[PDB]
């Protein structure tokens, strides 16, 4: 039941859509200055942020095209490290509770 | 949810749209692109460069006050 | 929650509609109570493939223990209808 | 009027006259006018109505005054009647001395907010006064403990006096 | 940057130390040298209530700009003329710092050749 | 206990789900859907109980090596982001008997028709007890399956809570 | 204090001469009135205490504990109406008599001016308390919980009596006012090391101190609801009130004698908080919570700073209302399921909606969510201990994390998940039950607007 | 289509 | 109408209470409300006194 | 050839990779039969009381009582002081208290020494 | 199989598999669906710790031993590289920024009575 035709949904997004565009220009032009912005720098530091962002789409776009090919898939450790959040939850959320809850029963109480 | 213009669901088919829905979506996207272009024209330096960056390897020894190797 | 409910007529229509798209089942031999094994001559593996298509149709998993006992479209309609409190 | 400015000095104000240099109206100026009329004006009418009621019934209360009594240094050992009054007087002065350190802190806090980015140079006068009062407070009413008393404060001063007396003795000795 | 490699992947004594600069007297190499003047007195900056990090020689363009915004309210698009003047004034001051950094590099490099010339004959 | 065939059938279902997660796209998934089926179809005829089982263990152990670390789960399935979502709106039927009399008066028909079931339950309860204790072996049941009613007017033993469970979207 | 002692006595004639069916109506109504007049004790002065006669006096430390004491009796009568509904009338009136007598000794304990008189009333509370635990208890262990409660208290009190008598001979009087002016330093000697222990070990046992707390899980769990309410709200604070009073005459020896007791309390609250994480009994989880909270009070009293004393006073008032409420909450479930297991009945928010809102408020205070006085009392203690030693913030921080874990775990287990299917007697919350909880939380959340009245004498 | 919603007693 | 009713019982009345509360009870006590003194720029007149702040010196102006 | 699954105490062995699930003899197939026989008898007992319409209250599960009893009441009577318990009690019971005493004792002595020598900053410290 | 008779106080209580309730089959008609338990079933000694809202011992796609190595390896490498970069700061070829009036002596609350050491910045 794909149906976005609703004033409640459109009106709410419509305002943030407006805000997401002109808010930056309005705020940046009214707040009084409280720093000394660094406006002179090499061309490779005045545009580095934009290039890497473009590079991201370039690599992201081409990689996303490789997903449609009928080529099998390899399990990569660098892939499972990202998918499983680096194992920080899978370890810390089983080791720390186990260490504490065991000490509370075997040692602290019993 | 409830409220708003009601649209009958379709089985294995593209959903129905409305003139108001599609028109509004297009306008904002066009409004976005006009904003980028208009801003770019007046504020090119804001994304390209404010002021030329000097090259140290062209300054002279007399404006920098470097005495000659002799003394 | 904005999703229209499911009637007995609609469920049975969707079950047969799904099977009619199956290349290994002849629509004429396919009926409401056409047993998958004893009437349409399908192995157990093809029976599993039917359920997987059925689950994606209704978008809800069926346990293997209860899926293996479904052998005709009529039984499947009963299981889905009961699982969602469908009465009329 | 409301308070003696001598205790809570407020440096004289200096507001700049408006110098508009644009053709657009200033919403602040017009919003202010409406607030002065729609919001502010009725409030004063209500308040002035109450003020007249207070004029009819006008009674007074007095800031209590405590006549001094002998201090603990003037009390014989284990003289509860003399010790009691000296102990009570010390506690009352202790309460007051806590409030003075609040007054100086309030002036210091107020100055920092008034001077904006220039506070570090303009409030140095307040900061100096803050350190003097804080050091004086620390010498008399610190490390006494929960069960502080006049005897404890006296025994601390005598210890400080001996240390101060000996240090000067040694300093002038060499 | 690029001079970083010359210091880490290269000699450091021939490279400026930003935490110890300058390393030579100001009078060195500039007979009868001039000095920078503050066009805005301290009382003016104090009254203007500028952040201490903005109390530089480039001030008195910031003060003029802040005045324009206060007066030009609510037209926030205007006063773009003063912003560029204060920006360029800041840019010129920034470059003059770069001259000190490159002046430091040349003078230290000169001391390198001088030591060799004087020490080798010794 | 699970039969050997069931375990192979279970593995066939699991592998396709994990395979689908990797492939994503239907056509790409559809292509490999038959290739996996081919690997299962060929070894259908293996009639050696030892050799056939040995194939399964490698099949299980290859799947565990190639499973998706984040397999797609249906929203309401255990682990999906709707599981037990509406269990907080499911109130047991007996809570109605505690309603205040003035509160019941707002639904005269529903509670009037409720007494039919409660009356039906009490009437049928004793019969349901007799039906089970005659079909129950001496040592008690050996399996959890239950018999159905075997007369006219009788209801299946232990039917009340199966029939009167809360709906899936009770509110 | 006769204006409060005498009316408390008249409750005993009132109960016995009332009609058969009005014992609960009369006793609750008149004890509430006694509490209302207790607000007159707030006539406090910044320099001098409020001294009535040679026997009783009241100051900023006694007053908040007195109003808490007299406020609890009417609540205890409401909590007792269920399990005593079908009791012999002459035994319903003996139970109320014990509650009234317990208050009588308490209102005289806190206002006592002479430490020996304080001792007698401090010790007289065992008799009515022991009877309630052993007579109107439910389980078989109530017999073995009275013994543990009795000899733990006497073992510490008996050395205290010898110490107090010794002090009077040495100083001359045990009048608290006289001690304030005749206090002498306690020189470090082996004989004074044991004078310090006698004066304190009596009150460490009642707090209780970690390692001397074994009587509390037995006493607080087997006792009836009324016994648990008074035990965990006022009788625990008799140790705190005593230590605040008697530490006056123990300086400067408290500087080094206080080390072994600080570590037992600083490390004790981590261990006891951890126990709460793994309790199979709901009423026992609350019992161990009190031991953890009282560790901050023990530590606060020993470091002897104005901030700690302000924090200690407000913590005892905060814990008295909060701990009593949790016992009442756990008791409401018990009167339905009639079992103290925490995991027996779950998902109670679905069946008892409003009653699951008192749980939330009880848990939020129990974990010291600001600006509740529970947080104010804890916050001041942490500030004081930081000056004592910066390292203590580690233990204070760790205990805060564990405190929230066992509090929300209690809330989640009983008030969430799926309701147990095989339980079909969860009747709607009664007005007696709902009104009981409101009389805990409402006066607790009003003390935040004017907290100065519970900050003690050093405010 | 309106269906009865079972809830705990709200009167008390 | 509905906005009119809300704009009165939820915006207008509270500001009457808030402004009344601040004007005669908060502002009457010392330092309860503290304002950051306004920034004074060269070349401005003071409302309280009429003092004229001297303008800055002559800049070496250059349009770049 | 795949990396053999490694199992820790916080990661069980998958039932699919367990060899015990394939060496299925009549005994192993018979053992599971006994389990479902006992599990079936208990289910019948619970369902008979659960579905009873004349029953109101709480179904007291004897298993729950035993679990709690073992956790609280039955512990001490089955305790023997031996090497394992004696050192564990001293290690955990007493070790932390001695460790913290010297941590705090050293800290306060060091701070007190500085204060008596005027080397510690207490310029504005008037709250203790 | 009872616990070892080591005197820790276990008695003859059963020792069940150290499996979390999260592993148990979710589709079976448990008497206690939330606990995944059955009426009358002997409860694990540590049942309270193995509820679904606590320690979970389900099998993991990556071996436990390897997961520790990858997590420990990544964090340690990140810490070391930050230490490496701390000694090799990045910056620009810019000299110290100059400020007037003796490096803003009186703006930073400097003492007026003690006249500051003169600081003068030259043109360049
Ligand atoms: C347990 C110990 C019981 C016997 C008492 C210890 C005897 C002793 O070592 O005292 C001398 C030592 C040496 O210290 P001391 O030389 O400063 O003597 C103490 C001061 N007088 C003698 C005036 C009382 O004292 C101690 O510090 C021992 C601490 C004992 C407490 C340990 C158990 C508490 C937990
Ligand atoms: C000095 C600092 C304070 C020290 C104390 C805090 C250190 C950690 C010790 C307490 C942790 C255990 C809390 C008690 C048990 C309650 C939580 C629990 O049982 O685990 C279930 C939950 C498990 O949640 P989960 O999101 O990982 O998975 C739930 C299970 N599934 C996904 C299958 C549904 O554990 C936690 O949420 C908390 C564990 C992390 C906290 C410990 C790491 C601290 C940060 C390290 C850096
Ligand atoms: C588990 C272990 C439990 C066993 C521990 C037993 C320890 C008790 C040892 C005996 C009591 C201590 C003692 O001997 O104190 C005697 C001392 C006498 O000295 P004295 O004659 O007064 O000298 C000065 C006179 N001008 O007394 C005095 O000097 C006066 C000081 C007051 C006396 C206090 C009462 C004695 C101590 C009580 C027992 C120990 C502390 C409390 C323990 C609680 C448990
Ligand atoms: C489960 C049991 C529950 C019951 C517990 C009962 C309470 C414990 C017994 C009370 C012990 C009181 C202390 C003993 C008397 C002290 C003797 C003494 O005089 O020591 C002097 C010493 C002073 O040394 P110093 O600070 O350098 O110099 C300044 C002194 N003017 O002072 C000091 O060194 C400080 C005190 C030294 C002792 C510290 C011991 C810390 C150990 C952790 C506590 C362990 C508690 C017992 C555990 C039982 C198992
Ligand atoms: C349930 C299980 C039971 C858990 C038991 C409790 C955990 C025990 C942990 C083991 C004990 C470690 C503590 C070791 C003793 C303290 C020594 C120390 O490093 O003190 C540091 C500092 C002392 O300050 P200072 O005045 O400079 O004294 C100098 C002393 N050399 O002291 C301080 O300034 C206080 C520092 C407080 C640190 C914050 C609290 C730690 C937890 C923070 C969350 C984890 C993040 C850690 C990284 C951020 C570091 C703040
Ligand atoms: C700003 C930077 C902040 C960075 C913060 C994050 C830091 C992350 C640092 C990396 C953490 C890597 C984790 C390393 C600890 C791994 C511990 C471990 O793997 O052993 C746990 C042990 C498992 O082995 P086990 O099951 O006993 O052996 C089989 C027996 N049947 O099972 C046990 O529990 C046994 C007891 C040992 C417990 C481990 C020691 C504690
Ligand atoms: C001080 C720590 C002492 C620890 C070393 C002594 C323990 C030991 O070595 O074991 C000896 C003995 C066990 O010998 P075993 O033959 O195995 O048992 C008797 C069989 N007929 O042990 C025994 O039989 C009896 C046990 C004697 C030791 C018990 C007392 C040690 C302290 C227990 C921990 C106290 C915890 C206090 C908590 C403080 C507050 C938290
Ligand atoms: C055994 C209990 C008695 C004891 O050992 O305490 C002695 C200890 C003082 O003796 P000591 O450390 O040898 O002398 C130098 C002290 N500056 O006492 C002290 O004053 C230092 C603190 C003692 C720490 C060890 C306490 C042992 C654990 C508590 C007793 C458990 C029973
Ligand atoms: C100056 C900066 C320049 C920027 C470029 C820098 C190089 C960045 C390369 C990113 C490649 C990328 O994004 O890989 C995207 C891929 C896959 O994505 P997919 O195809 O959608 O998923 C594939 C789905 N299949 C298989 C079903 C088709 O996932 C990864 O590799 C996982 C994260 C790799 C993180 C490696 C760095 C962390 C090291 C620590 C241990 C992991
Ligand atoms: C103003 C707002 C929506 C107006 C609109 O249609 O745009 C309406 C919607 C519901 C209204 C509120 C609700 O009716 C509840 C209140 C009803 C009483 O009239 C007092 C004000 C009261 C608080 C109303 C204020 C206001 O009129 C509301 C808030
Ligand atoms: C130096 O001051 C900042 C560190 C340099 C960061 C930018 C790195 C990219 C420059 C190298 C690529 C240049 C060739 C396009
Ligand atoms: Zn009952």
């Amino acid at each position: 039941n794909i149906n976005e035709n609703n004033p409640l949904l459109i009106n709410s997004i419509k305002r943030l859509l407006i805000g997401s565009l002109f808010a930056g220009y309005i705020i940046s032009n009214n707040i009084p200055p409280t720093t000394i912005p660094q406006m002179t720098m090499p061309y490779y530091l005045k545009t580095t942020a934009l290039i890497v962002t473009i590079l991201g789409f370039i690599l992201a776009l081409e990689i996303s095209n490789m997903t449609k090919n009928l080529k099998y898939h390899y399990p990569s450790n660098a892939f499972k490290f990202s998918t499983l959040l680096g194992y920080f939850p899978t370890i810390m959320h089983r080791l720390a509770p186990y260490m504490n809850l065991s000490m509370s029963q075997k040692s602290a109480s019993s | 949810a409830g409220g708003g213009a009601h649209i009958e669901p379709r089985y294995r088919q593209f959903p129905q749209l409305t003139r108001s829905q599609v028109i509004q979506a297009e306008f904002f996207s066009a409004t976005m692109w006009f904003w980028i272009l208009w801003r770019f024209w007046h504020d090119s330096d804001a994304v390209l460069g404010h002021f030329p960056y000097p090259d140290p390897s062209q300054w002279t020894d007399e404006e920098l006050g470097i005495p000659p190797d002799d003394e | 929650s904005d999703a229209p409910p499911l009637t007995l007529e609609g469920i049975k229509d969707r079950v047969l509609y799904v099977l009619k798209l199956y290349d290994k089942i002849d629509p004429e031999k396919l009926s409401v109570n056409s047993h998958f094994m004893k009437d349409l001559g399908l192995d157990s593996l093809d029976q599993v493939e039917i359920i997987m298509a059925m689950e994606d149709e209704f978008g809800f998993e069926i346990p293997d223990i209860d899926a293996e006992k479904l052998m005709c479209p009529q039984e499947i309609v009963d299981y889905i209808a009961d699982k969602k409190d469908v009465y009329e | 009027d409301s308070w003696d400015k001598d205790v809570y000095p407020e440096p004289p104000r200096r507001t700049p006259a408006p110098s508009p240099q644009t053709s657009l109206p200033n919403p602040i100026t017009y919003l202010t006018k409406a607030f002065d009329l729609l919001v502010d004006r009725p409030v004063t009418l209500v308040r002035e109505f109450i003020e007249r009621q207070h004029a009819k019934n006008k009674y007074y209360y007095y800031h209590r005054e405590f006549r001094r009594v002998p201090d603990i240094t003037e009390c014989q050992e284990k003289d509860v009647l003399c010790m009691f009054e000296a102990e009570m007087q010390w506690r009352r002065d202790y309460k007051v001395d806590q409030e003075i350190v609040n007054i100086i802190q309030e002036r210091l806090k107020a100055c920092q907010q008034r001077e904006g980015e220039s506070h570090r140079q303009n409030c140095a006068k307040e900061l100096e006064q803050f350190t003097q009062v804080v050091k004086a407070y620390q010498d008399r009413y610190h490390d006494l403990g929960a069960h502080y008393s006049a005897r404890k404060c006296l025994a601390k001063q005598k210890q400080r006096m001996l240390a101060e007396r000996k240090a000067a003795k040694e300093a002038a000795a060499a | 940057g690029a001079h970083l490699a010359r210091r880490y992947l290269g000699d450091a004594s021939v490279e400026p130390d930003p935490l110890r600069m300058p390393t030579f007297p100001p009078d060195y190499g500039f007979p009868e040298r001039k000095e920078r003047e503050m066009v805005a007195t301290q009382q003016e900056m104090n009254d203007a209530q500028l952040v201490l990090q903005q109390r530089d020689y480039c001030a008195h363009y910031l003060i003029r700009f802040l005045k324009c915004k206060r007066d030009s309210f609510p037209n926030f698009l205007a006063c773009k003329h003063e912003r560029h003047d204060w920006d360029y004034c800041e840019h010129l001051d920034y470059v003059k710092r770069m001259k000190e950094f490159e002046r430091e590099r040349r003078l230290l490099q000169r001391k390198k050749r001088r030591e060799q010339r004087e020490a080798d004959m010794a | 206990y699970l039969t050997h065939q069931q375990k192979v059938l279970r593995l066939y279902k699991r592998a396709l789900r994990h395979l689908e997660s990797w492939c994503i796209h239907r056509d790409k998934y559809r292509y490999f859907a038959c290739l996996l089926r081919a690997r299962f179809d060929e070894h259908k005829n293996e009639k050696d109980m030892v050799k056939a089982t040995q194939l399964l263990r490698e099949a299980e152990e290859e799947f565990w090596h190639g499973q998706h670390p984040q397999p797609y789960i249906f929203p309401e399935s255990p682990g999906g982001t709707s599981y037990e979502r509406y269990e907080c709106y499911k109130v047991p039927e007996w809570c109605l008997d505690d309603w205040h009399p003035s509160e019941k008066a707002m639904y005269p028909d529903y509670f009037a028709k409720r007494e039919q079931w409660k009356k039906l339950r009490r009437e049928s309860w004793e019969r349901e007890v007799k039906q089970l204790q005659e079909e129950t072996p001496v040592g008690g049941p050996r399996t959890e399956a239950l018999p159905p009613a075997r007369k006219q007017g009788d209801l299946p033993p232990l039917w009340w809570h199966i029939v009167t469970r809360p709906r899936e979207r009770p509110m | 204090m006769l204006k409060y002692i005498i009316p408390t006595i008249m409750l005993m004639p009132l109960t016995w001469l009332s009609k058969n069916n009005m014992i609960w109506v009369n006793s609750t109504a008149h004890s509430l009135l006694i509490s209302f007049t207790s607000l007159l004790l707030m006539n406090q002065f910044g320099d001098n205490s409020l001294n009535f006669s040679l026997l009783f006096f009241s100051d900023s430390l006694s007053t908040p504990l007195l109003i808490l004491t007299m406020w609890l009796l009417p609540l205890m009568l409401m909590a007792s109406q269920h399990h005593l509904s079908k009791e012999n009338l002459t035994r319903k009136k003996l139970f109320i008599t014990m509650l009234i007598s317990l208050q009588l000794f308490l209102i005289m304990t806190f206002t006592a001016m002479e430490l020996i008189l304080f001792y007698i009333l401090f010790e007289a509370t065992l008799v009515p308390t022991l009877i309630i635990i052993t007579r109107w208890g439910n389980q078989t262990e109530r017999l073995n919980a009275g013994l543990y409660f009795l000899f733990y208290t006497l073992a510490g009190s008996l050395p205290l009596l010898v110490a107090l008598i010794y002090i009077q001979n040495t100083v001359g009087s045990l009048n608290f006012l006289m001690l304030q002016y005749w206090v002498q330093p306690v020189h470090n000697s082996w004989s004074n090391v044991f004078m310090w222990l006698a004066c304190m070990m009596a009150f460490m046992v009642k707090m209780p101190l970690y390692g001397l707390h074994l009587w509390l899980p037995k006493a607080h769990v087997e006792a009836p609801i009324a016994g648990s309410m008074v035990l965990a709200a006022v009788l625990l604070k008799l140790g705190g009130y005593g230590m605040l009073r008697i530490t006056l005459i123990l300086n400067p020896m408290t500087d080094f004698m206080a080390y072994p007791f600080i570590m037992l309390s600083l490390w004790g609250m981590i261990m006891t908080s951890s126990i709460c994480l793994r309790q199979t009994d709901l009423k026992s989880l609350i019992a161990y919570s009190s031991v953890s909270h009282m560790a901050l009070v023990i530590v606060a009293i020993l470091i002897q700073t104005p901030w700690s004393y302000m924090g200690a006073t407000a913590l005892m008032i905060a814990h008295g209302l909060t701990s009593s409420m949790l016992f009442c909450l756990a008791n409401s479930n018990y009167e339905r399921i009639h079992s103290r297991t925490m995991i027996l009945a779950r998902g109670l928010q679905t069946l008892l909606p409003l009653m699951a809102t008192w749980w939330l408020l009880a848990s939020l205070t129990n974990l010291a969510l600001p600006p509740t006085i529970n947080l104010i009392g804890e916050l001041f203690v942490v500030m004081s201990t930081f000056s004592w030693s910066n390292i203590t913030i580690i233990l204070m921080g760790v205990n805060m994390v564990i405190t929230a874990l066992y509090s929300l775990y209690m809330l989640i287990m009983t008030q969430r998940g799926k309701y147990t299917y095989h339980i079909n007697n969860i009747s709607p919350s009664f007005t007696r039950e709902n009104a009981l909880m409101s009389l805990h939380i409402l006066p607790l959340l009003l003390l935040t607007l004017n907290p100065k009245i519970i900050l003690g004498p050093l405010y | 289509k309106r269906l009865f919603i079972i809830k705990p007693s709200g009167f008390y | 109408y509905r906005h009119s009713i809300f704009a009165f019982t939820h915006v207008l009345i509270p500001v009457w209470i808030i402004h009344y509360y601040l004007k005669y009870h908060v502002t009457t006590k010392p330092y309860t409300i503290v304002e950051k003194k306004p920034r004074i720029f060269p070349g401005d007149t003071i409302l309280e006194t009429g003092e004229v702040i001297p303008p800055m010196k002559e800049f070496p102006d250059q349009h770049h | 050839s795949f990396p053999k699954y490694e199992a820790s105490r916080l990661s069980s062995l998958p039932t699919t990779l367990d060899p015990a699930e394939y060496d299925i003899s009549s005994e192993t197939r018979k053992a599971q039969a006994e389990r479902l026989a006992i599990r079936s008898r208990l289910k019948r007992e619970y369902q008979l009381q659960y579905y009873d319409p004349s029953r109101r209250g709480v179904i007291e599960d004897p298993a729950l009582v035993r679990w709690t009893y073992a956790r609280s009441a039955n512990i001490y009577p089955n305790f023997r002081p031996n090497t394992k318990t004696s050192l564990l009690g001293a290690l955990f019971g007493i070790g932390p208290l001695v460790f913290w005493y010297y941590v705090f004792k050293t800290d306060r002595d060091r701070k007190e020494k500085l204060i008596q020598e005027g080397k510690l900053d207490r310029t504005f410290n008037i709250s203790y | 199989e009872p616990y070892p008779d080591d005197g820790t106080g276990y008695g003859d209580y059963p020792k069940l598999p150290d499996r979390s309730q999260q592993e148990r089959d979710p589709w079976y008609d448990w008497d206690h669906p939330d606990l995944r338990l059955n009426w009358g079933e002997p409860m694990h000694w540590d049942l309270d710790m193995y509820i679904r809202n606590r320690v979970d011992t389900s099998p993991t796609p990556v071996n436990w031993n390897l997961m520790c190595k990858h997590l420990f390896g990544f964090v340690a490498f990140m810490l070391f590289m930050f230490w490496v970069g701390e000694t090799y700061p990045a910056y620009q070829p810019v000299g110290p920024k100059q400020y007037p009036y003796n490096n803003l002596y009186l703006e930073r609350g400097g003492d007026p009575n003690k006249e500051p050491e003169p600081v003068v910045h030259y043109e360049i």
